[PDB]
RNA sequence: CCGUAGGUGAACCUGCGGAAGGAUCAUUA
RNA sequence: AUUCAAUUGUCAGAGGUGAAAUUCUUGGAUUUAUUGAAGACUAACUACUGCGAAAGCAUUUGCCAAGGACGUUUUCAUUAAUCAAGAACGAAAGUUAGGGGAUCGAAGAUGAUCAGAUACCGUCGUAGUCUUAACCAUAAACUAUGCCGACUAGGGAUCGGGUGGUGUUUUUUUAAUGACCCACUCGGCACCUUACGAGAAAUCAAAGUCUUUGGGUUCUGGGGGGAGUAUGGUCGCAAGG
């Protein structure tokens, strides 16, 4: 019927990724970043830097053609966390928003079995 | 509980405790007078016999080990004492 | 799935791996139950090189009244051993379309539940994930066998 | 490098008065058998002249750079005492086939013998050679090594 | 109690309070002596003639259907062990353990432990030493426990 | 032009599900004019569109987000909120992301952010808008980002050991130049 | 705070491992 | 998982942030996909818990010896309890000499910044972190509670063992077990109520059986500093004990 891109939401917390390709990652399509879209600093990550990224997204997949689109979301994984910012919360909310066809939603997170050590020390990371 | 018999318990709730912890102390064992059907012998085995004892004929074992009580052999006929 | 061959436009796609969706392993594992991990390393008889992640787990019967069912380390071990020789005789005796054909229905785990079900209760089988670790000299026709 | 701007400048004056923090002061003034004793205290106690005047905290202290400047080389006696300063608690033999300390070594010694043309074997430092242990050898030839820095003399 | 360790466990042999032979029992003393001595010649240590008596034969215990324990008509007959039976075993489980540190040099648990068999051996030499039925001259070596055990 | 998304129902809030579901589905049925379905077996629920339905194609990622707020201990009210605005979205976070802590340093942790009669998690709700429920390991707030930029700096003050005094000062500090402006 | 190590410092910071001598709300079985 | 290398696609960023800033990106950076290599680590399962003398101990399998608990109509017959001298172990960090050195990272090199909400921030990063041979003997090494023995309360649990059930389930045709339930029973980790009793009180099944003062035994304290300092001794390569 449709043809289904395969999407990768990418959320840290100083930007966000809306990246996407075809099946198997054979070349990428569509491609922005938090930073190209508002020039200030302080909203890279900014909920609307994201929707507004991922309308770019939506339309770069409007003038190719693809209309469904299969995603999964991810943090950073690893030593840092595990569930995605709020930024790829509001790229959901986008991609939904732009009448492009979903067809999966999943979290493919790299999960360590057993991690390493983390960049803060003992005492602490944050503030 | 300010008063009861330490003397004359009721003989239920008295073996309903405890080995050691009875008036006299008194075992909690007793022993199986078992015929295994092949040969027809009394053999007197203890209910916690703890070794692989066979019957003096055949070689067949009439209790395993096993923890506590020692397990009888299937089709196999015992009596007290 | 891997794509191998070309046919005018269109691909030919050959089997590679599964995996679950790492929210199902989320919600899978409980936190009053006992989880085994059980693997083996895999030749094949199409002589493929394979690794098999099964997990089994304890359930409560019908009749508990503990608020946890957990299992000693020796009937852990006891079904580690039974799901090491289910797995091991089961992809001995198949090749890689038995292999999918008993992945689907899920006769693997079927064949667990009653062959474990006189040493422990066992609920929410699968296994969890597929890998291939040796690929062999390159073959044509049964590729295009497997296609047919 | 608060005394390293007036330690080998062209046209040394005639006196240097100054005022520092007290505790620099004590690194001038150390003892080599102190835990206050430092590189910078070898520094000054080979190419400067200096002793202590007018305590303020705060000190003064006093310096003269010594016109007939013994012939050393200050890079290769600054890495030097850089390298076994840094490492002060520990010895100096296996302090230095660091990970990356035994890369700038060699290369340093490459350069050494680049106007040398020293042929360097095959059998170079890992059992009994040059990178592992002809460093060793060398520091045994001289009197150091096993006495750590804080007893090592000029 | 249970020294060398931290466990407070009572689990031990009740005794019946008939100090006379069972009812039941009809074999006589002579008889249960003469299968004491033919289960001596097989070299078996005493705790497992009273185990395999309590058995397969059903005797309650060695010292009520005959008048002695089970040494005193094991050396009646003088076929008694020149050392005790579990002084014995503790040499045995001694160079077990030795074996297995001369094995193993970073075991240290097996190394603690061996201190603990150690104290165990020492305790029980002196006290089979005080009484004399251990010539007073013997003392352990690792060693000797070595040639005694082999 | 249907749509169905799966979602799934933690064990811990089935029952809360069961006794207020009467509250939970009408107001989204008639207002936001969706579909759906239970599978009490498979603890999944299925939100379903219709080109019978009206067009709104937003809304069934809201929906969504409303069964993923309920999945995360999150009360009704927060979902009217979710109803009426649109800046309002959701976070996790880990106790062992900031600071290793083990047993004991875990349930200190927790009990420093929940506090005397949840009294600093009631100072953290009223003065930066924000919603507050804690998980054995997960924190939990929302809003926006604004007001969950300055929860984030006082929830890494306070799961770092900071005393929660100090947590009251600088949470009337970024609460009075909040309302400020 | 404690133990260890280091840069220092007019104070003091930082690396690793411990302790609470520091404040469990809500929810559910 | 992280880092790095190889291959792949594509275009203005990636990085870090109270904030910015450095770092490296037409030789296509971050990111996407296919592999490879390295060393650590053993998450979720994980507590309503287990073992060990303590420090400590979470992948699977095999071997090596060890240990508690229970059962015992077994064996020895006081062989016991506590401990100056002496001995074994002893977290982390530290020390020597090796292997490795992925991540993290005190020193150092670097940038900053802009204010008295303020430097926590960044990027390389040596030591180390890991292992082997030998040292070192300290911690908030904490249950801030010596060890053995007896008595003075129950009950909801749980872990390991045992006993019993015309108890359940698992079927094959009834069993056997395995799992579950009940009534116990010892022996551990813990909980909740009291008060007879203690304490200054917080609180406590021990911190009770102590002015109605004696079950056995080991160590320590005598107002606060000076001060774990001076000095002597002792061990250690030293840091130091
Ligand atoms: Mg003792
Ligand atoms: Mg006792
Ligand atoms: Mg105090
Ligand atoms: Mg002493
Ligand atoms: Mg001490
Ligand atoms: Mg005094
Ligand atoms: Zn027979």
């Amino acid at each position: 019927s449709q043809v289904f891109g395969v999407a990768r939401i990418y959320a840290s917390f100083n930007d966000t990724f809306v990246h996407v390709t075809d099946l198997s990652g054979k070349e990428t399509i569509a491609r922005v970043t938090g930073g190209m879209k508002v020039k200030a600093d302080r909203d890279e990550s900014s909920p609307y830097a994201a929707m507004l990224a991922a309308q770019d997204v939506a339309a770069k997949c409007k003038e190719v053609g693809i209309t469904a689109v299969h995603v999964k979301i991810r943090a950073t994984g690893g030593t840092r966390t595990k569930t995605p910012g709020p930024g790829g919360q509001a790229a959901l909310r986008a991609l939904a928003r732009s009448g492009l066809r979903i067809g999966r939603i999943e979290d493919v997170t790299p999960v360590p079995s057993d991690s390493t050590r983390k960049k803060g020390g003992r005492r602490g990371r944050r503030l | 509980v300010l008063v009861q018999d330490l003397l004359h318990p009721t003989a239920a709730s008295e073996a309903r405790k405890h080995k050691l912890k009875t008036l006299v102390q008194g075992p909690r064992s007793y022993f199986l007078d078992v015929k295994c059907p092949g040969c027809l012998n009394i053999t007197t085995v203890f209910s916690h016999a703890q070794t692989a004892v066979t019957c003096e004929s055949c070689s067949t074992i009439l209790c395993t080990p096993t923890g506590g009580k020692a397990k009888l052999s299937e089709g196999t006929s015992f009596r007290r004492k | 799935l891997r794509v191998d061959e070309v046919q005018g436009k269109n691909l030919l796609t050959n089997f590679h791996g599964m995996d679950f969706t790492t929210d199902k392993l989320r919600s899978m594992v409980r936190k009053w139950q006992t989880l085994i991990e059980a693997n083996v390393t895999v030749k094949t008889s199409d002589d493929y090189v394979l690794r098999i992640f099964a997990i089994a787990f304890t359930r409560k019967q019908a009749n508990q009244v503990k608020r946890h069912s957990y299992a000693q380390s020796s009937h852990i071990r006891a079904i580690r051993k039974v799901i090491s020789e289910i797995l091991t005789k089961e992809v001995q005796g198949s090749t890689l379309a038995q292999l999918t054909s008993k992945l689907i229905p899920e006769v693997i785990n079927k064949e667990i539940e009653n062959a474990t079900k006189d040493i422990f209760p066992l609920q929410n089988i699968h296994v969890r994930k597929v890998k291939l670790l040796k690929q062999p000299k390159f073959d044509v026709g049964a590729l295009m066998a497997l296609h047919g | 490098p608060l005394v390293f701007k007036l330690i080998n400048q062209p046209r040394p004056p005639r006196v240097s008065i100054l005022m520092f923090q007290r505790e620099f002061a004590l690194r001038l003034l150390a003892r080599p058998g102190d835990s206050l004793y430092c590189r910078l205290s070898a520094n000054v106690q080979m190419w400067a002249n200096v002793t202590h005047i007018m305590k303020v905290e705060s000190s003064v202290v006093r310096l003269e750079i010594k016109n007939p400047r013994p012939q050393v080389d200050y890079n290769e006696w600054d890495g030097l005492l850089r390298i076994v300063f840094v490492r002060k608690n520990r010895t100096i033999s296996a302090g230095f086939k660091s990970t990356t300390v035994m890369d700038i070594l060699e290369k340093n010694y490459k350069t050494f013998l680049a106007m040398n043309n020293e042929m360097v074997d095959d059998t170079k430092g890992s059992m009994h050679d040059v990178v592992k242990e002809k460093i060793d050898t060398v520091l045994k030839e001289t009197d150091l090594g096993d006495k750590r820095a804080g007893k090592c003399d000029q | 109690g249970r020294m060398h360790s931290a466990g407070k466990g009572i689990s031990s042999s009740a005794i019946p309070y008939s100090r006379n032979a069972p009812a039941w029992f009809k074999l006589s003393s002579e008889s249960v002596i003469e299968q004491i001595v033919k289960y001596a010649r097989k070299g078996l240590t005493p705790s497992q003639i009273g185990v395999l008596l309590r058995d397969a034969h059903g005797v309650t215990q060695a010292r009520v259907i005959t008048g002695n324990k089970i040494m005193r008509i094991l050396k009646s007959n003088g076929l008694a062990p020149e050392i005790p039976e579990d002084l014995y075993y503790l040499i045995k489980k001694a160079v077990s353990v030795r074996k297995h540190l001369e094995r193993n040099r970073k075991d240290k648990d097996a190394k603690f432990r061996l201190i603990l068999i150690e104290s165990r051996i020492h305790r029980l030499a002196r006290y089979y030493r005080t009484v004399a039925v251990l010539p007073p001259n013997w003392k352990y070596e690792s060693a000797t426990a070595s040639a005694l055990v082999n | 032009k249907f749509e169905s998304r799966k979602i799934m129902v933690p064990p811990h809030r089935m029952t809360p599900l069961r006794n207020s579901w009467t509250k939970i589905y009408p107001p989204l049925v008639e207002h936001l004019k969706l579909q759906v379905r239970m599978n009490l077996k498979t603890k999944s629920v299925e939100l379903r569109t219709n080109p019978k339905f009206t067009t709104d194609p937003g809304a069934l990622q809201k929906g969504a987000d409303f069964i993923k707020a309920f999945t995360l201990g999150f009360d009704l009210d927060d979902s009217i909120a979710l109803l009426r605005l649109d800046d309002l979205y959701i976070e996790t976070f880990e106790v062992k992301d900031v600071k290793t802590l083990t047993g004991d340093h875990l349930s200190r942790a927790i009990g420093r952010i929940a506090g005397k009669d949840g009294k600093t998690k009631f100072a953290i709700e009223n003065a930066t808008r924000t919603r507050i429920v804690l998980a054995d390991s997960k924190i939990h707030i929302l809003g926006g980002f604004t007001h969950i930029r300055m929860a984030r700096e006082s929830v890494v003050s306070l799961i770092l050991g900071s005393p929660p005094g100090k947590v009251y000062g600088n949470l009337r500090t970024v609460a009075s130049r909040l309302k400020e402006r």
